[PDB]
C-alpha cells in the first residue's frame, strides 16, 4: 500500500508487514534456505583466523579483484587528445562496459567505438571489420584523429593491427594522411594502467619515430608531463596550476579534463581541449619528460629515453609534502625557474593544517589499496601525517614496487606493523581487516560491502570507508577533488580527519551513556 | 509530425553513413502502423552491428550472467577468463534479492577466475578444477556453481563440459558450464538462449523423479522478472493477495530449489518473453505447463493482466482478483488525480532493450503522455510485431540505434522526456532534455505493479518538472 | 586499568566495568537521582505538541541562542585591515571569550587588546585606561592603526569615544597623526553583524568623511566590494578571483583574508594583508560599491549613499545560480566589461551538477539557521535544487528580512511548507525537528545536541547535522570552504548530496534486513 502524499521507494516499502509476511511465506516454503544459526555460523567461521589460513591458501580463485582490463585504460588515455576517438578492436560488450564504468564514475558522457567483430570475424579475422569501422567512424562522427585499441578476443587470434591500418589506407577507406595510432591491449596480461601506458606509447611512437632527424633537446623551452591513468580532474588541474605559477612552459601530453568536464548549456560537445598533434610532434624538443606516476609508465619511459634522449629524472609521484617538494625542485632545476612565494605559503599552510590536525591523526591504524603509485603515495602521506598502515594492498603490482614500499615503510618508525600486499583481492582485504582490525579503510567504493561485514559482525568491529579512488559509484561529484600536490594534500587530510571526528561523533551520541565525551569543540 | 516528415527525418539523418552503412540503417527505421500485423514488412531486426558507428548493444557474457545467472542467489557464478567482464557487470544491475552476501548469497560478489597468458597458452582445465576446489572450501553454504564463458574460452577450446561433469559427480554439486562467450551472436538476446538452454540441460530436469512437493490447483511461477528494485515482490503480493501460490522466481530474488520447483506449476506468468521464451516453450512442450504473458506496468496494464490470470482459474480466484482490484483502486487513483496534471500532454521518445520499450507505454499514457518514439537494442520481429499495436500513427520506430541517428531524431523531434540506459543519460542532460534511466530505474522504484505506480509518477513529475532544466542559459547569452 | 598497548582515551574508558560500579554507587548513594522512567516521561513530553507550544509561547527566556555581540563582529572587520590591531575598550574577559572563539573557529591565532576597566572605571571612567592602553598598545605591537570598540560595560556607564581618543592625542598619549577609528558596539543591540556594520562604518568615516571635497566618483575605475560578516575563506578568495577573472579592478575592503591563513614557516606573524589606508582614502573614488550582505550592512549603506554619493545597487548575497548571475551582470554594468567565456563554462559545469543530482535532492525537506543573508542564500540554493526548507530560522533577524524571505518562498513551489521564524532559538528548533521532522539540518556545530536529542528518541526520528554556518567547533579546516559564487555552490551541492548518500548508505547496511538497497552504484 502506498500513500499518495508520503510515497516510499523500495527502502522502507519492502518493511512493511505484509511484504515481510510474503518474503517469510516465500522462503520458507520454497527456499530451502539453510538455518539461520548455521549461517551464523558460517559467518563467524569466515571471520576467524583458520579462514584467513584458507584464504590466503587461494591459487586459482579470485574473489572481489581491485582491477580492470587494458583496453579501459587504452580509451582513457585516448581520450585525452584532441579531438580524438577512442577505438576498441574487437567485441562491442567490451566498449559498452566501459563506457557503463566510465560513465557511472564520471557522470558525464564517454565517447568510444567498436568494430563489432564476430564469430566469422574471428575465424577469418577482423580486416572487414577494421576497414568498415574507420571508414563508418569517420564519416560519422568526424574526429580527427583515431586511436586503436584491442580486445583479448583479437589479442588471443594476433590480429595485425599495423598491416590492418596499413591496408585500410591503401585501399581508400580512409585518407592516408589520417592519423591513426594504434596500440596492443592484451587483457590478459597486467592491468588497466598498463594499456594506459601501451596506448600512450603507441600513440608517442606514431607521432615522433619517423621524423626525429629535424629535434634538438631543449629547442621549445618546454617540459613534458605525463600524467598516467588518472580519474581526478583536480590533479590535472593542480599540475597546471602549479606549473603555470611556477612560470615554466609545459605541455601536459593526454590531457582529458576538458571532455570531462564539458558544460551544460543546451548543446553536446563529444570533444573537448585534449593535447594537440603539434604538441606531440613537438614533444622530443622538451628539454626533459616527466613521469607523474612512473610505475606504471614503464614502457613509455623506456621508448622516451630510447628515442626522444631525455633523461627522464626519477621522482615519485607528487603526492604529499616530501614528493611535491622533490618534484618542484626538479622542475625549478630542469626550467631554471625559482619555486615562487605562492607555493612557499601553500607550503606553510599545509604544514600547519597538519600541526592543527596531528593530535587526532596520530597513531591511527589505515588499510588501504588502489593503483600503485596512488597506494604509494597514499602510505608515504600517512606516514608523513603520523599515522600506521597495516595493511597496503595492491592487486596489479610487482616484486619492485613492494620493495620500494617496503625500503618506504622501513625508513620510518610508522611502517613498523605494515605489511604489502600484492597479487590479493578484496576478499583478502576482508580476512585482513576481521583478523587485524584497522581504524578506517582507504579505498574505492567496493569496500562498503566489507564495511557492511564488519557492521554485521558488530558494531565495535565495524571498519568504516573513506572513498579515495577509482572507481567511486555510491557518491556524486568526487571525481572532481584533487590528489596531487599541496593542495590535493590539504584535501586529503580534511577528509581524513573529518572521517575520524565523524567516527568519534557517532560513537558518542548515546545519551546518559556515551555523551559525556560529545564535546562541542574538538 | 506527419508521417511525410518522419520520413524525411529518417533520410536527411542517413545522409552522412557510406553507402553500405546508409543501406544497412535504412532498413532499421521505420514509421510506426498498427494497421500491419508482421513488423518484417517495415523493419528488419536481429541483425549485427554495423563497425563503429558507436551502438549500445552488449554481448553474450551480459545477457547470459548480468541477466539470466546472476540475480540466482544461492549460486556461484564463475566469470571464466579475464578479469575485465567481471568487474565491469559486478552490482551494475539492481536485481534486487534478500540473504547474506559472502555466506549463502553470492549476486553482488565477483568470482572470477583472473586469466593470464600462461593461462591462454596452455589452458584452462586444471585451473578451473583447482577454482572449484576452492569455492567449495571457502564457500561451504553454496547450492551450485555456473561457469560463464568469456571470450578468450570459447577461441582456445577450453573444455568445461567434462571439467564441470567430473567435479559435479565426484562433489556431488550441479555444476552448470555456460559458453557464453561475447563474440557468439550479435547482442544480449543469444546470451539469454544460451543461459535458458544450460538451465534446461543442467538445471531444470533436477526434480524428474520427485514427488514429494505437494502441488496445488493455484501454483503459478513469475517467468523472466529480475526483481529491479523490487518490481517481482511487488507482483508477487499482487499474485498471493489473489489467492494464487508462486512457487519460482526466475531469476530475481530466485533460488535454485524455485528453479527445480517450476515444472510443478500449474501456469506460468511469464513477463519478458525476450529472456525466457524458449524456456517457457520448452516446459510447455515437455510438462504441458501453459505459459502467458501479463504486464504489470501502470493500473491499467496491471488490472487486465490480473483480470487475465484470474480467467485461468476456478470463481474463488476471480473473485479475490475483484477484491485486490476493489481494494487497490483509490490509491491509484488518488495518485492520478496528483501527478496527470503536471505531466498531461508530454512527449516521450524511449530506447531500451528486448521489453520495457513496449510494456511501459501503457503507465505513460495512463499519467497522461504520449510515446513519439520507441526502440529496441536486440529484440527480435516477434516483440516488432507486438510493439506495432501499442504505438500511435506517424511514430519512429529504430532498432540498434547509434549515438548519432538518435542525437538528431531527438534533435528533430525535441520530446519532453527520454528513457534510456547510461550510455546517452549525460548526452541528453546536457542537450537540455529532462532523462530517465529506463534499466536503473535511476536508482529508485520499484516501477511495477499498484505499489510501483505511485513511485514511477513522483520519478516522472520529479525529472520532468525539475527546476534545473530551465537553468541551462546564461542571463546574458 | 590501562594496557599499554591500548591506552584508551576518557571515550570507552569510562565504559569499562570498574568505572561503570563506581558512577553507579555515587548515583545511587549521594546524587538523589530522579527514577529513570521519570526522566523518560519528561523526556518524551518535551518531545510532544503541546512542550512545543509552551516553548513557542516563551518572552522572556532564551536557550540555546544562536548569535553574538556586537565587538565580535566589530573585530572581525577590524582584522581586515593592514597592520590593523582590534582595541576593545572596556573588561578583558569579553576579549578572552572572542580569542577564544576564533582560535576554535579559525585554528589560528587572532590578535585582540584591551583597557582592562575595573570597578574604578564604573565610579569614574576610562579616560586613563583609553590613554594607557593605546600607549601600550602602539608601543608594543606597533600597530598602523587602532580600532577601538566598546563591551557592554563602557556603553552602559556612557563612555565618550571620541573625547577620549582626542585627549590622548592632545596630551602625547599618541601620535595626532596616528589614526584611531573608533566605533560603538553596545551588545544589548542587534548581533555581532550589526557590530561587523557599525565598525566598517566608523572606519570608513575616519578615512573619508573630512576628505571629500577632491573626491569624484569613477576616477579610480575601480569597484568597491564590502563582504560584510564572513567566516570562509573561500568566500573573499572565489570574489577576488571572479572579479580579477572578469577584468575588473576592484578594491576589497576589509579583508581577514591573509592574517587568517598565515603560513607555517617557523615564525609567527601577527599581521599580514588586510585592507591599506590609501585603498580607503581612495574608495570614495571609485565607481559604485557593492555590499556582498545588504542585510546586515544598512549603516554602510546610508553612509556610502549619502557619502560618498555611490548608487549601491540593490542585490542580493551571491549565493546560488540566480543570485551569482545577477551580482554578475551587475558588476559588468558598472565596470563595462563583458562576463568571461570561463565564467560562463564555470556556470555550464554547475548546471551540469545540478541535473546530476536532482534525483537525490528532489523532496527534502530541511531545517537551517544562521545570519540572514546565509540563511536567505541557502532557502534559494535549496529552492533552485528541488528541496523545501521546512524550519527557517533567524535569531538575528527583523521583519523585513521575514517579508523578503516570505516572498522569496511564494515565488517558488517548494516553499509551500515553509515557516519563518525571527527572535527564536535552537530550543525553539529542537521542539521544531521534533514535532515536524526535517530530513537533514543545516547549521553550525550546536546542532549536534538537536542530532543528539533526535537519536535519544529514536533512529528512526534522527534528523542529521549538515555543518554549514559559524560557529564550526567539531570539524576541522571546514572555514577554507566556499559559499559564494558557482564554486561555492558546487561545494554546498555535493556536501548535500553526500551527506544524503550516506545517510541512505547508513539506513541500508543491515545485512537480511535492509541490505537489498545497499546498491554500489548511485
Ligand atoms: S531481461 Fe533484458 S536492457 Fe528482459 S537484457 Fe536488459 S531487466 Fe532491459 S528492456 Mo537493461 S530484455 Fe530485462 C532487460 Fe529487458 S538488463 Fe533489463 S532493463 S526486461
Ligand atoms: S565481448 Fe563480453 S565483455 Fe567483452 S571480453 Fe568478451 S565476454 Fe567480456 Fe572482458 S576482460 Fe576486458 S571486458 Fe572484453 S577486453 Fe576481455
Ligand atoms: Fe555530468
Ligand atoms: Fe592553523
Amino acid at each position: 500500500s502506498q500513500q499518495v502524499d508520503k510515497i516510499k521507494a523500495s527502502y522502507p516499502l519492502f518493511l512493511d508487514q505484509d511484504y515481510k509476511d510474503m518474503l517469510a511465506k516465500k522462503r520458507d516454503g520454497f527456499e530451502e534456505k539453510y538455518p539461520q544459526d548455521k549461517i551464523d555460523e558460517v559467518f563467524q567461521w569466515t571471520t576467524t583466523k583458520e579462514y584467513q589460513e584458507l584464504n590466503f591458501q587461494r591459487e586459482a580463485l579470485t574473489v572481489n579483484p581491485a582491477k580492470a582490463c587494458q583496453p579501459l585504460g587504452a580509451v582513457l588515455c585516448a581520450l585525452g587528445f584532441e579531438k580524438t576517438m577512442p577505438y576498441v578492436h574487437g567485441s562491442q560488450g567490451c566498449v559498452a562496459y566501459f563506457r557503463s564504468y566510465f560513465n557511472r564514475h564520471f557522470r558525464e558522457p564517454v565517447s568510444c567505438v567498436s568494430d563489432s567483430m564476430t564469430e566469422d570475424a574471428a575465424v577469418f579475422g577482423g580486416q572487414q571489420n577494421m576497414k568498415d569501422g574507420l571508414q563508418n567512424c569517420k564519416a560519422t562522427y568526424k574526429p580527427d584523429m583515431i586511436a586503436v585499441s584491442t580486445t583479448c578476443m583479437a589479442e588471443v587470434i594476433g590480429d595485425d593491427l599495423n598491416a590492418f591500418i596499413n591496408n585500410s589506407k591503401k585501399e581508400g577507406f580512409i585518407p592516408d594522411e589520417f592519423p591513426v595510432p594504434f596500440a596492443h591491449t592484451p587483457s590478459f596480461v597486467g592491468s588497466h594502467v598498463t594499456g594506459w601506458d601501451n596506448m600512450f606509447e603507441g600513440i608517442a611512437r606514431y607521432f615522433t619515430l619517423k621524423s626525429m632527424d629535424d629535434k634538438v633537446v631543449g629547442s621549445n623551452k618546454k617540459i613534458n608531463i605525463v600524467p598516467g591513468f588518472e580519474t581526478y580532474l583536480g590533479n590535472f588541474r593542480v599540475i597546471k596550476r602549479m606549473l603555470s605559477e611556477m612560470g615554466v612552459g609545459y605541455s601536459l601530453l593526454s590531457d582529458p579534463e576538458e571532455v570531462l568536464d564539458t558544460p551544460a548549456d543546451g548543446q553536446f560537445r563529444m570533444y573537448a581541449g585534449g593535447t594537440t598533434q603539434e604538441e606531440m610532434k613537438d614533444a622530443p624538443n622538451a628539454l626533459n619528460t616527466v613521469l607523474l606516476q612512473p610505475w606504471h609508465l614503464e614502457k613509455t619511459k623506456k621508448f622516451v629515453e630510447g628515442t626522444w634522449k631525455h633523461e627522464v629524472p626519477k621522482l615519485n609521484i607528487p603526492m604529499g609534502l616530501d614528493w611535491t617538494d622533490e618534484f618542484l625542485m626538479k622542475v625549478s632545476e630542469i626550467s631554471g625557474q625559482p619555486i615562487p612565494a605562492s607555493l612557499t605559503k601553500e607550503r606553510g599552510r599545509l604544514v600547519d593544517m597538519m600541526t592543527d590536525s596531528h593530535t587526532w591523526l596520530h597513531g591511527k591504524r589505515f588499510a588501504l589499496w588502489g593503483d600503485p603509485d596512488f597506494v604509494m603515495g597514499l602510505v608515504k602521506f600517512l606516514l608523513e601525517l603520523g599515522c600506521e598502515p597495516v595493511h597496503i594492498l595492491c592487486h596489479n603490482g610487482n616484486k619492485r614496487w613492494k620493495k620500494a614500499v617496503d625500503a618506504i615503510l622501513a625508513a620510518s618508525p610508522y611502517g613498523k606493523n605494515a605489511t604489502v600486499y600484492i597479487g590479493k583481492d578484496l576478499w583478502h582485504l576482508r580476512s585482513l581487516v576481521f583478523t587485524d582490525k584497522p581504524d578506517f579503510m582507504i579505498g574505492n567504493s567496493y569496500g562498503k560491502f566489507i564495511q557492511r561485514d564488519t557492521l554485521h559482525k558488530g558494531k565495535e568491529f565495524e571498519v568504516p570507508l573513506i572513498r579515495i579512488g577509482f572507481p567511486i559509484f555510491d557518491r556524486h561529484h568526487l571525481h572532481r577533488s584533487t590528489t596531487l600536490g599541496y593542495e590535493g594534500a590539504m584535501q586529503i587530510l580534511t577528509t581524513l580527519v573529518n572521517s575520524i571526528l565523524e567516527r568519534l561523533d557517532e560513537e558518542t551520541r548515546g545519551m546518559q551513556a556515551t555523551d559525556y565525551n560529545h564535546d562541542l569543540v574538538r | 509530425m506527419s508521417r511525410e516528415e518522419v520520413e524525411s527525418l529518417i533520410q536527411e539523418v542517413l545522409e552522412v553513413y557510406p553507402e553500405k552503412a546508409r543501406k544497412d540503417r535504412n532498413k532499421h527505421l521505420a514509421v510506426n502502423d498498427p494497421a500491419v500485423t508482421q513488423s518484417k514488412k517495415c523493419i528488419i531486426s536481429n541483425k549485427k552491428s554495423q563497425p563503429g558507428l558507436m551502438t549500445i548493444r552488449g554481448c553474450a557474457y551480459a545477457g547470459s550472467k548480468g541477466v539470466v545467472w546472476g540475480p540466482i542467489k544461492d549460486m556461484i557464478h564463475i566469470s571464466h577468463g579475464p578479469v575485465g567482464c567481471g568487474q565491469y557487470s559486478r552490482a551494475g544491475r539492481r536485481n534486487y534479492y534478500i540473504g547474506t552476501t559472502g555466506v549463502n548469497a553470492f549476486v553482488t560478489m565477483n568470482f572470477t577466475s583472473d586469466f593470464q597468458e600462461k593461462d591462454i597458452v596452455f589452458g584452462g582445465d586444471k585451473k578451473l578444477a583447482k577454482l572449484i576446489d576452492e569455492v567449495e572450501t571457502l564457500f561451504p553454504l553454496n547450492k551450485g556453481i555456473s561457469v560463464q564463458s568469456e571470450c578468450p574460452i570459447g577461441l582456445i577450446g577450453d573444455d568445461i563440459e567434462s571439467v564441470s561433469k567430473v567435479k559435479g559427480a565426484e562433489l556431488s554439486k550441479t555444476i552448470v558450464p555456460v559458453r557464453c562467450e561475447g563474440f557468439r551472436g550479435v547482442s544480449q538476446s543469444l546470451g539469454h538462449h544460451i543461459a535458458n538452454d544450460a538451465v534446461r540441460d543442467w538445471v531444470l530436469g533436477k526434480r524428474d523423479e520427485d514427488t514429494t512437493f505437494a502441488s496445488t490447483p493455484y501454483d503459478v511461477a513469475i517467468i523472466g522478472d529480475y526483481n529491479i528494485g523490487g518490481d517481482a515482490w511487488s507482483s508477487r503480493i499482487l499474485l498471493e493477495e489473489m489467492g494464487l501460490r508462486c512457487v519460482a522466481q526466475w531469476s530475481g530474488d530466485g533460488s535454485i530449489s524455485e528453479i527445480e520447483l517450476t515444472p510443478k506449476v500449474k501456469l506460468n506468468l511469464v513477463h519478458c518473453y525476450r529472456s525466457m521464451n524458449y524456456i517457457s516453450r520448452h516446459m510447455e512442450e515437455k510438462y504441458g505447463i501453459p505459459w502467458m504473458e501479463y504486464n504489470f506496468f501502470g493500473p491499467t496494464k496491471t488490472i487486465e493482466s490480473l483480470r487475465a490470470i484470474a480467467a485461468k482459474f476456478d470463481e474463488s480466484i476471480q473473485k479475490k482478483c475483484e477484491e485486490v482490484i476493489a481494494k487497490y483502486k483509490p490509491e491509484w487513483e488518488a495518485v492520478v488525480a496528483k501527478y496527470r496534471p503536471r505531466l498531461e500532454g508530454k512527449r516521450v521518445m524511449l530506447y531500451i532493450g528486448g521489453l520495457r520499450p513496449r510494456h511501459v507505454i501503457g503507465a505513460y499514457e495512463d499519467l497522461g503522455m504520449e510515446v513519439v518514439g520507441t526502440g529496441y537494442e536486440f529484440a527480435h520481429n516477434d516483440d516488432y510485431d507486438r510493439t506495432m499495436k501499442e504505438m500511435g500513427d506517424s511514430t519512429l520506430l529504430y532498432d540498434d540505434v547509434t549515438g548519432y541517428e538518435f542525437e538528431e531524431f531527438v534533435k528533430r523531434i525535441k520530446p519532453d522526456l527520454i528513457g534510456s540506459g547510461i550510455k546517452e543519460k549525460f548526452i541528453f542532460q546536457k542537450m537540455g532534455i529532462p532523462f530517465r534511466e529506463m534499466h536503473s530505474w535511476d536508482y529508485s522504484g520499484p516501477y511495477h505493479g499498484f505499489d510501483g505506480f505511485a513511485i514511477f509518477a513522483r520519478d516522472m513529475d520529479m525529472t520532468l518538472n525539475n527546476p534545473c532544466w530551465k537553468k541551462l542559459q546564461a542571463p546574458w547569452e
